[PDB]
RNA sequence: AGGUG
DNA sequence: CGATCACCTCGAT
């Protein structure tokens, strides 16, 4: 359910990195690890944030009203 | 709780600054005690952590499937390839002083579950309230503002203590207590209460 | 095409099952000291083979990472707990009217998964978060 | 049963319990809301009039306040409503139902209440947050932990009722238990683990920390002890700064194994006046031992003084450890490359001893001893052969574990872990049993349909060759699950039965008490014992003592 | 079996000895067998010890048994506690069980017994036999909502 | 007070029994053919190799709250490199003439045996050990 | 993601819990304890499907 | 030798040694008469039952029989001098300290001794794990233990599961 | 629910004053200052700087419970020296070090390129 | 200059690597702490929800809004609302933001921090401008809208510190290391065979000399020279995180010095 | 009837724990209800602390009726009873 | 939910025990602790 | 019933 | 004629 703003552990803004990550995976066709590092997510607390996120909102938006 | 039979309540909440910290500046979201490990023998918990650390670093999903040839060595080999000490240990500095802890901490990511059973849904206190019609005793349940049961098992501890009056207070002043009239002849509750 | 068959405990009585396709039926003639010790092919008069011994487990247990490295009761205890754990129970949650519904704000797909989780739809509807955790004696709280 | 022997009661609270290292042994951490709910009827006397009047002014929503004012004629003044809630000019003889305040005695409990120690009087400490807070050392008598346990709290309503709690039920009084004639509380977990670490010969602390540690002790005399070292740096040993928590006039001697007054291994224990001379402080000293510091201090210095001792030791050790740190990794289960080889071949030669004994049984060369079956003897042998393997394999691991091994460290302190734990986690799990026999042939002449018929081999009948580190195979896994289940099965069936036993015992002995003639009589005044326990001594005031006229040689008795 | 027996020089010595262990009980007959120590013969059947040797011996074996359950568990309970229980079952002359058949049938107060088991029927026979309840018991005072003659209430306080 | 005992010892063996800062020393006096010493030394602060020749001194001089030395003008009774403060715990006589004394320096143990110890080493919470070269 | 397998009775979702019973028409032999006169018994829980 | 008894004499002695600063190098100011007769007096003062009559007098004598065995073995003339190196002052204090601690050690009338016993047995019974035994590895060591055995005992089991007869 | 307001960590209440000076009973020329609404950030920093003063015999601080922001600082000085002066000088020494640090960082920052 | 010494290794718009030589660990840490928790910033501290026909809950959004970085450059020329004499908020103590979004398009509509609009009187001070570091020019995805979906709300951004709520930290992780050789012997390494082989070398080892094999332990040595890396969220620039850090610390020490004068 | 004379008394000369708790309790109850204090207060306000001092200074005018198992009793004043403990 | 829909109940020699024959049919772990331990099974 | 210890 | 203590929650008639 939607990309968290900021990493719970440290605070680095991650809420602006999602769409960018998705283009890096789909359009650039790179692997998650190189995708995360290209966005500038050096620490593993910041890595799990995006890598471990499930974007349930896309499914929720499918609900008619 | 973790996915390894490790249930535990929040003891206290520390902000980022008071928390122990990595040379990288990483800080735990959670601190679990070493004493929860030896007797419980939940080794997979420790392995999940090693794997999950490697997984977050490399940007891959860790294969924690049972009957596989995934070894602690194999994982350790990959974690070191990421410039970390192979067994999950990390040098950590004290949040209060900045001084390095003499001990290195097994630090890394572990999948933790938020369970039900939350203090606020459990807390109850009663100091006089609703009384059941028949028994004239405090009602039952938090949802009804009930009285905590002081069972016979509890009555026993008080007898053991030799606290004769507290035991009388629990069963009279708090809870029950009623004034009846007795006939000196038959000794029954036949005396008609015509007070005033 | 009869490449797979349905067996109950009654028929199980009369058959010889291999645990793995490979390690249980190739040939015979150094090792990895890290890897666990497995017996052998030995009894070689097989009629069947196990699809996957991970399949001996059900839903709640199929969620545990490496239960094969855990004490048997901890695996039972966890199975009870996972059912008390919050998460996105269903995508339609907003449209339902249930007596109590606990939904996690930012659920996370675990960094440590089981192959069985793919079928259990766990990484699509998770029930927990990947917390950065330190095993340590701190303030003693 | 549910309305006369027991009943639901007013002035009772309950919540989730949590641990507090900054709380006193005899204290109880009560949430503000709870303190604000539960009240004590306090009669207006010139002694309290000023405080009571003010508390009535604070009202029911501000904490050190009250709800209800009881005047003569009977009527209650509800402080939450009432137009005169701000008015109220109190009179002596009126009662003020004031909120529960710091230091009030309260009856604290945890179910099942199978002990007099499961119910104790604690000193109130009104604190924020929703959990009841308690000192880790009061955990054991209640048999509590913080995995989600809930505790009950009761409030005395009379002056005599609160006297009964403080004079009979108080936590410091319950320290030395009559059940086992030893204490029922001691130093546990981080404090037990840290104390060992702090107490080593190697452990040396500098001024900066020394002073902080010294200050942390509240009773501190204010005197900086002369450091044990005044060489190219002043250094205080851990023993030194910890001996500050121990009071004066305290003497303790032990002798473990190699203890020789020169204690080369730093074993045994020697405390003179109140300074630890030698010996690493672990469970034997600081646990709930028969001849422990606690038993000694309660007897020598008093209940309320020994209660202080917990806090003092806690405060130093907790702090020192907060700064030293301690952890447990996956590395603490890893045993040497060469150690694993030996463990592996240990199990391999056990496997052969089993195979040969089997080969022997099959040849009719096996002869069973009088009283048992040819098969009974075989199984009894194999089971023994295989247990020896696990014990030898685990011992090989324990030996390889360094003094820096965090699991070994806990075992050494006595905080958590025993041999088995080391063994099963790092060397070999071992044989699994059900109904006290190795894995049975559930299928016809086989344990699993992966085996052939009549296979009495270790692997087939439930021997777990692997350690939790290596990982269990599907068969091993299932077999361990079968054994594992058996545990949970009786665990359950025990409590339903042990509970009934407890009741019956209690019911049968309810009325047995010591009368004013040292005689032990029932409700009929029938003699049970003429002298209680045959000596007329209270169980808590007793302790194991060596009678020196019984043992020794006739020659040594003479000398 | 291992035995702690004193040596001729004074010190207690570890001298091993042969001991027979039986499946079944016939104490009366086995103790009269020539070649044994009839002073030392034992049985886990405390009831058989009671019938053959007497109530006092039965009491010694009854404790030895209770003790042995606690001991085998690794636990330790002070003598006085099991001593008491054992005496309670013993003082009656025979072996009164810790059940409704045993202690609950005793000459104790009608209200104090009805609190354990057979609740209504205890009060029923109390009515017919026209029982007078002593009110010296804990249970009766607990029911009667009075300060029981327990510790604090085991004496009267006067001016 | 002043010195209670002073001697030059010859180290024979040095052992770190599962310790990294501490070592138990074994030495006999170069003068007296019976006078021995067994003592725990902090080899991190002052190392001791085997066969070393050290000068040992038991004093009782240079009681109230400890004050940091403060070089200002404070001159302590040492031209030494290693100093410890401890307590006497046992005065065991090893028969006839031979007598031993037990000292603990916050748990760093010391046993010294001979005969001429006498009226000097008494039951005192006071005891200073001093080592040089 | 819903899997079904349940019912909806007066708005509430109901799960019928699978009930474990001993199979019928099966012959089974059992030894009988010491005070009993019959040493062994052969049983058949016969029923019509 | 080791048995739970009131008044830890060892500690009392240790306390006297520290308090009075006992010097093992100086001869004691005691007498054989002071020790021998002193201990004999202390014994007469270890009260449990205050009745001046014969029955109660012997009941009292019986109750202190074992503790006096300890007292005598510990406070023997050779031991008081050779071992402890006590002084008349330290010795006199030891005597009065034992008497006081003994009277403190005595059970209090009103003590709910019955409930105490029941709970003292009941609590460790719930703590009992394994209805089986640690003897499970051996064949001729299989006797009913744990909660089932404790159940057999309390119920006064006419037909116990493992009736055994140990012959000497 | 029973959780206190987060501003209570840095905001003083009614009646609550920052410093509370209390003469120590156990030792001469010793004082116990109670810093209100202040954690380890100030405690440890002041305690470490007091240790630099040669005329300071003792300096140790403590956070008696983590729920509350307050901390206790014990200072013992030599005769003639008031511990309130020891605290004063310690505080100034800190300011002077911090002042220097600010300028030094600024001079370096203005050299960098990015 | 005089006391503590600084040597900037690398500097960027978001990070500062530097060496803090001639300083005490107590100061190094107190600075590290105060950087994390006590530098005041500006963050949304009130959400007035006019309309919410969205997938997400009001508070769920309100919470994310608080987490959005806002320009905190001239935060010192803005009052803490508690100190302000106004009833509630004003221009001297707050900044008012507006979020109006509606899914006009068939395709999924996205809501960004760029979509927040300042309504308050700014009075020429660098404040409340949502921090955008995103390449496309729209930082932080607040929400996603379908079609009929609309979100109308109003934000009151206020002055505050992380010590009250984590949203107020100009924060991010601060790297902190001293003595990369354990010459101080401040930590005892856990090993299996070799500590040196099993523990990886820190990049800061290059800036120091190894223990030099058979050398006696330097007991008297104390911790000075600390390797740090301050990362900024964006609200306040890097220099200012450290500069304000030192400043807050001076200010809080000065308050004690001042509290002594009052008594 | 029944009673036992002051001379000839087998009961403990020392006060029991149950005896003092009931005593301090009863005395505290009286103090709380504005009864006169038989000891000088040292800035004391708590009814139990005052009862504790009144016992410490042996000025509690209460007597314990020690019932024996036959029914007979022995009257022991707080003044005579030894409060060792 | 999935777990609930795959539950077994056994009303009323050793039914609570994980039998050999349960292999690959009923879960070796998933069972309630106490009261109905080993009577409530999961597929 | 469904669960918490 | 028995058959662990206490505690929560639900929806039933
Ligand atoms: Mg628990
Ligand atoms: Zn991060
Ligand atoms: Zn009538
Ligand atoms: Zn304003």
């Amino acid at each position: 359910m939607i990309v968290p703003v900021r990493c719970f552990s440290c605070g680095k803004v991650v809420g602006d990195k999602w769409e960018s990550y998705l283009n890096l995976l789909q359009e650039d066709e790179l692997d998650e690890g190189t995708a995360l590092s290209r966005l500038g997510l050096k620490r593993y607390c910041c890595r799990r944030m995006i890598l471990t996120h499930v974007d349930l909102i896309e499914k929720f938006l499918r609900y008619n009203p | 709780a973790s996915r390894h039979g490790q249930k535990g309540t929040i003891g206290i909440t520390y902000r980022r600054e008071d928390m122990p910290f990595t040379a990288e500046g990483i800080v735990p979201d959670l601190i679990i005690n070493p004493h929860a490990i030896p007797s419980r023998m939940t080794v997979a918990h420790l392995i999940e952590c090693l794997l999950s650390k490697v997984a977050a670093l490399s940007g891959n999903e860790g294969d924690a499937s049972p009957f596989t040839d995934i070894t602690v060595e194999g994982i350790s080999k990959l974690l070191r390839e990421h410039g970390y000490q192979s067994r999950g240990f990390e040098v950590m500095y004290n949040g209060h002083t900045g001084k390095k802890l003499m001990a290195q901490i097994f630090f890394g990511p572990t999948y933790y579950q938020r369970l039900r059973h939350m203090v606020d849904d459990k807390i109850h206190a009663r100091a006089r309230g609703p009384m059941q019609v028949l028994t004239r005793q405090p009602v039952e349940g938090r949802s009804r503002d009930g009285g905590l049961r002081f069972g016979e098992m509890e009555r026993d501890c008080m007898i053991a203590h030799g606290a004769a009056s507290f035991l009388k207070e629990r069963l009279m002043e708090a809870s029950d207590a009623f004034r009846v009239h007795i006939c000196g002849i038959c000794g029954l509750m036949t005396v008609i209460a015509k007070l005033n | 095409e009869g490449l797979v068959e349905y067996i109950d405990a009654e028929e199980e009585e009369s058959i010889l099952i291999a645990m793995q396709p490979e390690d249980l039926e190739p040939a015979e003639a150094d090792v990895d000291p890290a890897k666990r010790i497995r017996v052998s092919h030995h009894a070689t008069t097989f009629t069947h083979c196990e699809i996957h011994p991970s399949m001996i487990l059900g839903v709640a247990a199929s969620i545990i990472p490496f239960p094969d490295h855990n004490q048997s009761p901890r695996n039972t205890y966890q199975s009870a707990m996972g059912k008390q754990a919050m998460g996105v129970f269903l995508t339609n949650y907003n449209v339902r009217m249930d007596t109590m519904a606990n939904i996690l704000y930012y659920p996370q797909k675990p960094l440590g998964t089981t192959r069985a989780m793919e079928y259990l739809k766990f990484r699509e509807l998770p029930a927990g978060q990947n917390a950065i955790v330190a095993i340590a004696c701190y303030s003693g709280y | 049963r549910g309305n006369l022997m027991g009943k639901r009661v007013d002035f009772s609270a309950r919540t989730v319990i949590s641990g507090d290292p900054n709380l006193e042994l005899d204290q109880v951490g009560v949430p503000k809301s709870i303190a604000k709910t539960l009240t004590y009827p306090e009669v207006v006397t010139p002694y309290n009039i000023d405080r009571l009047t003010q508390l009535v002014r604070n009202g029911p929503n501000e904490h050190p306040g009250a709800k209800y004012v009881i005047r003569d004629s009977g009527d209650r003044i509800d402080l939450r409503y009432s137009k005169r809630a701000g008015d109220i000019q109190l009179q002596y003889g009126w009662k003020v139902e004031r909120h529960i305040m710091d230091n009030d005695p309260v009856l604290f409990n945890r179910q099942p209440s199978l002990h007099k120690m499961s119910m104790m009087a604690h000193r109130v400490k009104v604190i924020p947050y929703s959990t009841f807070r308690l000192n880790l050392s009061v955990t054991s008598p209640y048999n509590a932990d913080f995995d989600g346990d809930e505790m009950n709290l009761h409030v005395p309503q009379s002056e005599e009722t609160r006297a009964e709690l403080s004079q009979l039920c108080a936590v410091p009084l319950q320290i030395v238990s009559p059940q086992s004639n030893k204490p029922c509380m001691g130093i546990v977990q981080d404090t037990l683990c840290g104390i060992r670490k702090l107490t080593l010969r190697d452990t040396f602390i500098e001024l900066d920390q020394v002073l902080n540690m010294l200050y942390w002790v509240p009773d501190w005399d204010g005197v900086i002890p002369t450091p044990a070292i005044i060489k190219p740096k002043p250094l205080w040993s851990g023993k030194q700064i910890l001996s500050v928590a121990i009071p004066n006039g305290i003497h303790l001697q032990r002798f473990d194994e190699g203890t020789t007054l020169l204690s080369p291994k730093d074993n045994g224990m020697l405390i003179i006046d109140g300074q630890i001379i030698f010996g690493v402080v672990e469970k034997k000293t600081v646990g709930s031992s028969n001849g422990g510091l606690i038993h000694v201090v309660t007897r020598e210095k008093g209940p309320q003084v020994c209660a202080k001792l917990f806090g003092n030791i806690q405060k130093v050790v907790n702090f020192w450890l907060l700064h030293n740190g301690f952890s447990t990794g996956i590395g603490d289960t890893i045993a040497d490359g060469p150690t694993m080889r030996e463990i592996t071949e240990t199990i391999a030669e056990a496997k052969k001893k089993v195979l040969d004994v089997t080969k022997e049984a099959q040849a009719n060369l096996l002869t069973a001893k009088h009283g048992m079956t040819l098969r009974e003897s075989f199984e009894d042998n194999v089971v023994r052969f295989l247990n020896e393997a696990r014990d030898k394999a685990g011992r090989l691991a324990e030996v390889n574990l360094k003094d820096l091994n965090n699991v070994k460290q806990m075992v050494m302190a006595g905080s958590k872990g025993s041999f088995i734990n080391i063994a099963q986690m790092s060397a070999c799990v071992g044989q699994q049993s059900v109904e006290g026999k190795r894995i049975a042939f559930g299928f016809v002449d086989r344990t699993l349909p992966h085996f052939s018929k009549d296979d009495y081999s270790p692997e087939s009948k439930g021997f777990v060759e692997n350690s939790y580190l290596r990982g269990l195979t599907p068969q091993e896994f299932f077999f361990h699950a079968m054994g594992g289940r058996e545990g949970l099965i009786d665990t359950a069936v025990k409590t339903a039965e042990t509970g009934y036993i407890q009741r019956r015992l209690v019911k049968a002995l309810e009325d047995i008490m010591v009368h004013y003639d040292n005689t032990t009589r029932n409700s009929l005044g029938n003699v049970i014992q003429f002298i209680y326990g045959e000596d007329g001594m209270d169980a808590a005031h007793i302790e194991k003592q060596s009678l020196d006229t019984i043992g020794g040689s006739d020659a040594a008795f003479e000398k | 079996y291992d035995r702690k027996v004193p040596s001729p020089t004074g010190e207690y010595v570890k001298e091993p000895e042969w001991v027979l262990e039986t499946d079944g009980v016939n104490l009366s007959e086995v103790m009269t067998v020539p070649g044994i120590d009839p002073t030392r013969i034992y049985t886990n059947s405390f009831i058989d010890i009671m019938e053959v040797l007497g109530i006092e011996a039965g009491r010694a074996a009854l404790y030895k048994e209770v003790y042995n359950v606690i001991a085998s568990d690794g636990s330790y309970v002070n003598y006085r506690h099991m001593a008491l229980l054992v005496d309670v079952m013993t003082t009656q002359g025979g072996l009164t069980s810790v059940t409704r058949h045993g202690f609950n049938r005793s000459n104790t107060g009608a209200l104090m017994r009805c609190s354990f088991e057979e609740t209504v029927e205890i009060l029923f026979e109390a009515g017919a036999s026209a029982e007078l309840d002593d009110c010296r018991g804990v249970s009766e005072n607990v029911i009667l909502g009075q300060m029981a003659p327990i510790g604090t209430g085991a004496f009267d306080v006067m001016i | 007070s002043n010195t209670l005992f002073d001697d030059i010892f010859q180290v024979s063996e040095v052992d770190p029994g599962r310790y990294n800062k501490v070592c138990r020393i074994e030495a006999a006096s170069t003068t007296q053919d019976q006078c021995k010493l067994t003592l725990d030394i902090n080899v991190e602060l002052f190392p001791v190799a085997a066969q070393d020749s050290l000068t040992v001194t038991i004093a009782s001089s240079l009681t109230r709250s400890w004050r940091p030395p403060q070089a200002g003008d404070r001159s302590l009774a040492d031209d030494y490199d290693y100093v410890m403060y401890g307590t006497a715990y046992k005065f065991e006589e090893v028969s006839k003439d031979l007598i031993a004394v037990y000292y603990s320096f916050g748990g760093l143990l010391m046993r010294l045996e001979g005969n001429y110890r006498n009226l000097n080493n008494l039951k005192q919470e006071n005891a200073y050990l001093l080592i040089r070269r | 993601f819903d899997m079904g397998g349940y019912f909806i009775i007066n708005g509430s979702e109901k799960v019928l819990i699978a009930q474990e019973r001993s199979a019928g028409n099966i012959v089974q032999v059992f030894k009988k304890a010491a005070p009993s006169p019959i040493s062994h018994v052969a049983e058949i829980r016969s029923a019509l499907e | 030798a080791n048995w739970p008894l009131p008044v830890n004499i060892r500690r009392i002695i240790q306390n006297a040694q520290q308090t009075f600063h006992i010097d093992h190098t100086k001869p004691s100011d005691l007498t054989i008469k002071d020790i021998v007769l002193g201990v004999k007096d202390l014994q007469e003062n270890l009260l449990v039952l205050r009745g001046k009559n014969e029955i109660i007098q012997n009941a009292q004598r019986d109750a202190v029989t074992l503790f006096c065995c300890l007292l005598r073995s510990r406070l023997a003339t050779r031991r008081v001098l050779q071992e402890y190196r006590l002084t008349k002052q330290a010795f006199d204090w030891v005597l009065s300290n034992i008497e006081a601690q003994f009277l403190r050690s005595v059970v209090h009338p009103g003590e709910m001794v019955g409930v105490l016993a029941a709970q003292s047995i009941g609590e460790p019974a719930t703590q009992m794990t394994l209805n089986t035994f640690h003897f499970a590895g051996v064949a001729s060591k299989k006797v009913t233990s744990g909660v089932p055995r404790l159940k057999e005992i309390l119920n006064v089991a006419k037909n116990m599961k493992t009736p055994s007869l140990t012959v000497y | 629910m029973n959780a206190p307001d987060r501003f209570e960590l840095f905001l003083l209440g009614e009646g609550e004053s920052k410093l509370k000076i209390d003469p120590d009973t156990k030792a001469p020329n010793a004082v116990v200052i109670t810093f209100e609404k202040e954690d380890h950030t100030l405690g440890n920093l002041i305690r470490a700087e007091l240790l630099n003063d040669r005329k300071v015999l003792f300096a140790a601080y403590k956070v008696e419970h983590p729920f509350f922001a307050r901390f206790k600082l014990r200072i013992q000085t030599t005769e003639g020296y008031d511990p309130k002066d020891a605290l004063k000088n310690a505080c100034n020494s800190i300011i002077n070090k911090l002042g220097a640090l600010k300028t030094n960082f600024e001079t370096e920052w203005n050299l960098q390129t990015l | 200059e005089e006391g503590p010494q600084v040597k900037i290794r690398e500097a960027s718009k978001d990070n500062v690597d530097f060496i803090l030589s001639n300083v005490d660990l107590a100061m190094a840490n107190s600075l590290r702490r105060v950087m994390i928790a006590e530098i005041p910033t500006l963050a949304i501290d009130s959400v007035e929800v006019e309309t919410n026909t969205t997938v997400l809950a009001d508070e769920f959004i309100a919470h994310r809004l608080g987490l959005i970085p806002l320009q905190s450059m001239d935060i010192e020329q803005l009052e803490y609302s508690r100190d302000c004499f106004c009833e509630d908020h004003c221009d001297k103590c707050s900044v008012v933001l507006t979020l109006q979004a509606f899914g006009e398009s068939e395709s999924t509509t996205n809501v960004y921090s760029k979509d927040l609009v300042i309504v308050s009187n700014l009075m020429g001070r660098n404040i409340g401008h949502p921090i955008i570091q995103d390449k496309e020019g729209n930082g932080v995805l607040i929400c996603k809208l379908r079609k009929g979906q609309e979100l109308k709300l109003t934000c009151v951004a206020k002055k505050g510190i992380a010590k009250e709520h984590a949203k107020w930290g100009p924060a991010a992780a601060i790297e902190f290391e001293y003595d990369p050789w354990n010459k101080l012997k401040h930590t005892d390494y856990w090993y299996e065979q070799d500590s040196a082989k099993e523990w990886p070398q820190s990049k800061n080892c290059e800036y120091e000399d190894p223990p030099n094999e058979g050398d006696p332990f330097d007991y008297k040595a104390q911790a000075d020279t600390f390797y740090m890396n301050v990362e900024s969220v964006g609200s306040i620039p890097v220099d200012q995180v450290v500069v304000r850090g030192i400043d807050t610390l001076q200010k809080k020490v000065a308050s004690i010095l001042l509290a002594l004068t009052q008594m | 009837e029944k009673a036992i004379p002051k001379d000839q008394r087998a009961t403990t000369p020392y006060m029991t724990k149950y005896e003092r708790a009931r005593i301090l309790g009863t005395r505290a109850l009286q103090i709380s209800m504005n009864a006169p204090v038989f000891v000088d207060l040292e800035g004391e306000t708590d009814p139990l602390r005052i009862a504790m001092k009144e016992l410490a200074e042996k000025k509690i005018p209460l007597v314990i009726r020690r019932y024996l198992p036959d029914g007979s009793f022995e009257d022991w004043s707080v003044e005579e009873l030894i409060v060792d403990l | 939910t999935l777990s609930h829909l795959r539950r077994t109940n056994t009303p009323i020699a050793k039914p609570r025990q994980l039998h050999n024959t349960h292999w690959g049919l009923v879960c070796p772990a998933e069972t309630p602790e106490g009261q109905a331990c080993g009577l409530v099974k999961n597929l």
